[PDB]
């Protein structure tokens, strides 16, 4: 009995993901555009000079 | 071809240069003649392995390998 | 200079002394804080990345096949088997064929 | 095999028992050696017929039949 394997699906995948938000990345890490709320205190800061 | 075994049974590793020629190998029960009629190509990673049945005074049907004295396994590559 | 050249720039100042001051950080914007007798500072959120997030599932999208092997039995003698049918690296199928 | 012709050109009707063996037939231009590497089965109604090109010092590509002296047509059944 013969058995054959389908060809690569990278293409079927690519042209299948069109539409979904693409995410940038580098060094294996994923990057996003975050949003932060912070609170800071300056009692330990002073003028230089 | 290289003659080895697969679970006590004879196994034939058939190379490309044997396409079209009668395969003969001695066995306790006399001389065995298998006939290979196979996509038989060059021995490579893409192998296929299957059995060549014993056929006594019966015409072959739906097969491309058979022996006339002792069932034998056969293996060959399909590369070219 | 970086913050001065940005269009999105907030100016925040504390209405108290020693108190906390709130600010909102966004990508592409900056916030400048000021306080009496304190230096003015610029704040910018430049990167937001996930480090080593849990891998859920690996999908194979391209493969090859090797050592294809076939075994079959005559009518009446049950289902044939191959030991590699126990080796998780193989794909196998059971069928029926005329004999 | 039965040697006949197809429009002046040599034609080979190849039977099952010739699978795997060099096909030789004399011709005015010397001895011709065609090589059959084909689904070659039993001669029946389901035939296929095609040409085995002449190949001089060139490796074969995308073919399972070729001769080395004179292009030849070949025909064989696929039954088993």
């Amino acid at each position: 009995q013969d058995v054959v394997v389908l060809g690569s699906q990278e293409g079927a995948m690519h042209t299948a993901l069109t539409g979904a938000t693409e995410i940038q990345m580098s060094s294996g890490n994923l990057l996003f555009t975050g949003h932060l709320k912070c609170r800071l205190r300056m009692d330990k800061l002073q003028l230089k000079g | 071809f290289h003659l080895t075994t697969r679970n006590g049974e004879p196994h034939m590793i058939v190379s490309r240069q044997e396409k079209g020629k009668s395969l003969l190998f001695k066995t306790e029960d006399g001389v065995n003649m298998c006939t290979l009629m196979a996509d038989l190509g060059e021995l490579c990673e893409d192998t296929i392995t299957y059995k060549c049945p014993l056929l006594r005074q019966n015409e072959p049907e739906d097969i491309d390998c058979w022996c006339n004295s002792t069932s034998t396994w056969v293996t060959y590559g399909t590369c070219t | 200079m970086r913050c001065i050249g940005m269009s999105n720039r907030d100016f925040v100042e504390g209405v108290s002394g020693g108190s906390w001051v709130d600010i909102v950080l966004e990508h592409g914007s900056c916030v400048t804080t000021m306080a009496k007798n304190k230096p003015t500072l610029d704040f910018e959120l430049i990167k937001t990345e996930a480090k080593q997030p849990a891998t859920l599932r690996k999908y194979c999208i391209e493969a090859k096949l090797t050592n294809t092997t076939t075994e079959s039995r005559c009518p009446t003698q049950g289902e044939p088997s191959l030991n590699e049918e126990q080796d998780k690296r193989f794909v196998c199928k059971h069928s029926m064929v005329d004999r």
